[PDB]
DNA sequence: TGACACGTGCCTGGAGACTAGGGAGTAATCCCCTTGGCGGTTAAAACGCGGGGGACAGCGCGTACGTGCGTTTAAGCGGTGCTAGAGCTGTCTACGACCAATTGAGCGGCCTCGGCACCGG
DNA sequence: CCGGTGCCGAGGCCGCTCAATTGGTCGTAGACAGCTCTAGCACCGCTTAAACGCACGTACGCGCTGTCCCCCGCGTTTTAACCGCCAAGGGGATTACTCCCTAGTCTCCAGGCACGTGTCA
């Protein structure tokens, strides 16, 4: 399933899309592929935090142990 | 806009992700961090959309930004 | 700059490279590279089990931070 | 001793500061090792098959150079 | 059509036959199309290394081994 | 013989060089062994994905029958 | 940790190695590895026989299911 | 004088527990113990060869270590 | 010759097997609609002759170009004994910050229709 | 030279989960100390970077030759896509069942250690 809802993404990507490019529709297909990509992304960065939280001697993930797991992958943070 | 993705879906999203205790500020810290991913991922898409002369972005086009946002 | 000392890491070069294939000669070039590109991962990986350490209010890494940072990187 | 012990603590603990490590358990260091060997072993891999590839008894710089870039350094 | 198409369902049909298959769902075909394009990309990503490292413009059979070789084929 | 037809298989093998390094050009005899090995490996997957279905007293195979055969084989699924 | 107890292992692989040859002595680091690499195996080969369990709509990993596990593996 | 069955039923079910598995049939335990001989063996016999090979008489850990290399 | 592995003994908590209880996931069955398998067909991409053109792979050779070695040394560097101190780690505490639950409701998703944007046979 | 597919916007319904507010509670950052371990000082060995000869395997570049890759026509060709009928089955529901999950107790033992003994490069 998509855990992310459809229509607040869609509106979302066309905001970004809107501020990158104008009158660039996108087709369903389209769109349903990025949100499986960056829901794919998502649940991958939180278990990456939560390994982190749990290297911290704690059980609840916090901010800087998103940021922390960011950097240490090697994105722009 | 970026407050459509609500904080019980963040939480989905960390439950499927293996966390049990989730702090009160990540949601915010998340929707920036997934703005940024958006942005990169969209970016790279429209480039491909432009540099084929086609201004229709393609399923492919979106697969091929992912896959160069993530080698 | 190669803080490595340069006949300990051929040799140890050469014995893994006898595994792969016998009697197999290395340019001086080659092992160099290997050198800077090993000492570049290394200091890399200590870069990111030194912020782990500090991650967890600590000064002194650890193993455990090594294989965190491991994991995370998609290695383990 | 054997070759993996060349990799010695004070070149270990070098690496390890100049990483922004300021203390460093006692342990970590036959970790590294270990770590490095793995690395070491990939990238040797890759680079013994170029070596194979060109029909060549000399491993080039130029076989590393192609096994580190495709190994993700 | 794409390329991809090129591996029409009567091919996958066959291959499925080859492999024991006696029934065989609609959604397979694109499936196996997916499946196929990634372990071609990777063997080609291989192949084509090997072609670099010996400064040729054609891609040779031993590119292939060696590509096939160092995957898990 | 090669149960997928030459023509297409290459030109996919084309396009996806031309992708990598655009210049590249294919002998025969590279493009035939990509094929016989493309065609074996394919004759291994549906093998495995086969005794997955019948694992499921299930005659057809599926997609998900697939899924779960690269998921054990180690590939990425 | 382990999961699995030592001494009964020391005995297992004593009978085991008995066959081959006798009275060839092992490191207990040697045993401690082989018994660490044992517990990995085990682990992992239960969670392919658990993911096959759940692809054939039960919950209960039978003998079918870690033999076919095995056999896709390519083991036997 | 069987030692394979000292590896109790309760050691399995732990592994299995490590490994996610919820339930767990009766007769795997019995069928796990064939697997595990099958693996020692195999493992065994490439670290005895290593051994044989290196003349020596007490197998070491380095021996191990390549066995598991050339059996996983 | 000196460090490492094997056989005995006690014992105490730590763990393994048994059977009492049961219930819940597993096993056999039916049919409903789905959906592959197969019969016909034709043409549109496949696939070998055939001239043909040639960019480029494969091989042979010269040459110097960089590898490996005998031998030194020395001196910067490593192994190590001992120490003072700085941090790891186990523990107490308390309170801001977490989790569940119900209630009005505000936006998602399905349903449908008017409107055009657009690369294309 | 116009056309079918799809996107955008709007009317309007159900619907279902979203935010808030409450309660409950918990678990984590700060303080505090026992411990331990380690960075460094200082000594003495050591073994590595470099420098001489010294011979030498061979990497690489250049040239020659063939040689198969690309090109198209093109005739045949044959089978892929599509459509329609036949019927096999996926599976959701149903009903029985049986055997595996707790678990307390009786009983076996893991290893800690303490010791004595044999062994191998």
């Amino acid at each position: 399933e998509l855990l992310i809802r459809k229509l607040p993404f869609q509106r979302l990507v066309r905001e970004i899309a809107q501020d990158f490019k104008t009158d660039l529709r996108f087709q369903s297909s389209a769109v349903m592929a990025l949100q499986e990509a960056c829901e794919a992304y998502l649940v991958g960065l939180f278990e990456d935090t939560n390994l982190c939280a749990i290297h911290a001697k704690r059980v609840t993930i916090m901010p800087k142990d998103i940021q922390l797991a960011r950097r240490i992958r090697g994105e722009r943070a | 806009n970026i407050q459509g993705i609500t904080k019980p879906a963040i939480r989905r999203l960390a439950r499927r992700g293996g966390v049990k205790r989730i702090s009160g500020l990540i949601y915010e810290e998340t929707r920036g961090v997934l703005k940024v991913f958006l942005e990169n991922v969209i970016r790279d898409a429209v480039t491909y959309t432009e540099h084929a002369k086609r201004k229709t972005v393609t399923a492919m086009d979106v697969v091929y930004a992912l896959k160069r946002q993530g080698r």
